[PDB]
C-alpha cells in the first residue's frame, strides 16, 4: 500500500517551516513512489498529446522550498494543471522532496499532472551532479537505482493543442517526423548522442546559421531559421523548453517562435535569475508568472 | 501561415523565497582515481542490473573504463 495522501501531506506541511526543513519518507514510500509513477509514465505515450488550460515550468533542481512557492503561486495540484520540462534533481538542496512531490501528485492526478525528462533524469548526470549523494547520505544507493529506473520511463517530449511543442533541450538535426520520437521505446538510458540526447541537451544559438557545436560537449546548438522550419513544417507555433539559466525566468528566442523557461530562482545562490512559469489558457493565450528575488551549466564528459 | 497563439502583454511577478540555497558541489572533487571508479560503477551497474527496452539497447551509454 501507498498512502499517498499522507505522503502528500507530510511534504506540504513544511512549507511553515525554516527553509530547508527535510520531510521523513520512509524508504519504502519512496520505492512506492518511483514503481507507480513509473507504471503510470509507461501508461501514457512517450510523447504526450495535451490540452490547455496548463501551466508549464522548466528547471527546479532540487530548489524544494521553490518548488512550494510556485505551487502557492501557481495554484497547489489539481487547481491548475500542470507540465514539468526536466531537471527535477541535481544542484540544489532538496533533489528527493522534490522529485518525491512531483511523483506523488503525478499518481494522485495522472491525467492533469505531467513530468518531462531532462538531462539530469538519467543515470551518468546524476551520479556525479549530486543525486546519487543525496540518495546515499539519507537512504541507500539502491534507492538510487529505483529512482533511476523510473526516471529510464519518463515522456520525452509533449504537444500542446498540437501548436506548442515542449521538450526540455531541443531539436534535433536527427528530427524529421514525430513518429521517430513515438518509436523510442522505454525503459532507456539518455545517450551520448542521436535524437533523445539532442531533445534533452541542445541549445538555440543566435550566431548559428543551422546547426552547431554545442561547448557542454554533447549535442548542438540550432539558429532561429531551423526554429522557423521546424514549426513550418510541423504546423506549430511555439517551441517550449527549458535547459538554460535566464534572468528573468523566461526568454524568447526567435521572434517569440521559442520560448526557454527556468523555475528555480537565485540558482543555487549563485545567480541572480527570477524562475518562471508559462501559463497556457483554452484560448492559447499564453502569460507568464515569475517569482523574482556557463558556470551554471551542465556539462557532459566530467568523468573523461 | 495561420498562427493560433497568443501571448500576454503583462507579466505577473512576486517575491521568491528568502533562504540560503547554496549547495553542494560534489562534481568538484574527484580525483582521477575517483573518477575511474565511477566509470566502473556505471558501466557495471548498466551491465548488471539496470532494465532496459530491447529496442533502446543500442542507446546505454557507456563510459570508458
Ligand atoms: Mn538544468
Ligand atoms: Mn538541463
Amino acid at each position: 500500500s501507498l498512502n499517498l495522501d499522507s505522503i502528500i501531506g507530510r511534504l506540504l506541511e513544511v512549507q511553515g517551516s525554516r527553509p530547508g526543513k527535510n520531510v521523513q519518507l520512509t524508504e519504502n514510500e519512496i520505492r512506492g513512489l518511483c514503481l507507480k509513477s513509473r507504471e503510470i509514465f509507461l501508461s501514457q505515450p512517450i510523447l504526450l498529446e495535451l490540452e490547455a488550460p496548463l501551466k508549464i515550468c522548466g528547471d527546479i533542481h532540487g530548489q524544494y522550498y521553490d518548488l512550494l512557492r510556485l505551487f502557492e503561486y501557481g495554484g497547489f495540484p489539481p487547481e491548475s494543471n500542470y507540465l514539468f520540462l526536466g531537471d527535477y534533481v541535481d544542484r540544489g538542496k532538496q533533489s528527493l522532496e522534490t522529485i518525491c512531490l512531483l511523483l506523488a501528485y503525478k499518481i494522485k492526478y495522472p491525467e492533469n499532472f505531467f513530468l518531462l525528462r531532462g538531462n539530469h533524469e538519467c543515470a551518468s548526470i546524476n551520479r556525479i551532479y549530486g543525486f546519487y549523494d543525496e540518495c546515499k547520505r539519507r537512504y541507500n544507493i539502491k534507492l538510487w537505482k529505483t529512482f533511476t529506473d523510473c526516471f529510464n520511463c519518463l515522456p520525452i517530449a509533449a504537444i500542446v493543442d498540437e501548436k506548442i511543442f515542449c521538450c526540455h533541450g531541443g531539436l534535433s538535426p536527427d528530427l524529421q517526423s514525430m513518429e521517430q520520437i513515438r518509436r523510442i521505446m522505454r525503459p532507456t538510458d539518455v545517450p551520448d548522442q542521436g535524437l533523445l540526447c539532442d531533445l534533452l541537451w541542445s541549445d538555440p544559438d543566435k550566431d548559428v546559421q543551422g546547426w552547431g557545436e554545442n561547448d557542454r560537449g554533447v549535442s548542438f546548438t540550432f539558429g532561429a531559421e531551423v526554429v522557423a522550419k521546424f514549426l513550418h513544417k510541423h504546423d506549430l507555433d511555439l517551441i517550449c523548453r527549458a535547459h538554460q539559466v535566464v534572468e528573468d525566468g523566461y526568454e524568447f528566442f526567435a521572434k517569440r517562435q521559442l520560448v526557454t523557461l527556468f523555475s528555480a530562482p537565485n540558482y543555487c545562490g549563485e545567480f541572480d535569475n527570477a524562475g518562471a512559469m508559462m501559463s497556457v489558457d483554452e484560448t492559447l493565450m499564453c502569460s507568464f508568472q515569475i517569482l523574482k528575488p556557463a558556470q551554471s551549466a551542465s556539462r557532459e564528459n566530467l568523468l573523461e | 501561415r495561420k498562427i493560433l497563439i497568443r501571448f500576454s502583454d503583462y507579466v505577473e511577478v512576486a517575491d521568491a523565497q528568502d533562504y540560503d540555497r547554496r549547495a553542494d558541489k560534489p562534481w568538484t572533487r574527484l580525483t582521477a582515481a575517483d573518477k575511474a571508479a565511477i566509470r566502473k560503477e556505471l558501466n557495471e551497474f548498466k551491465s548488471t542490473e539496470m532494465e532496459v527496452h530491447e529496442l533502446s539497447r543500442h542507446l546505454t551509454r557507456f563510459h570508458r573504463p
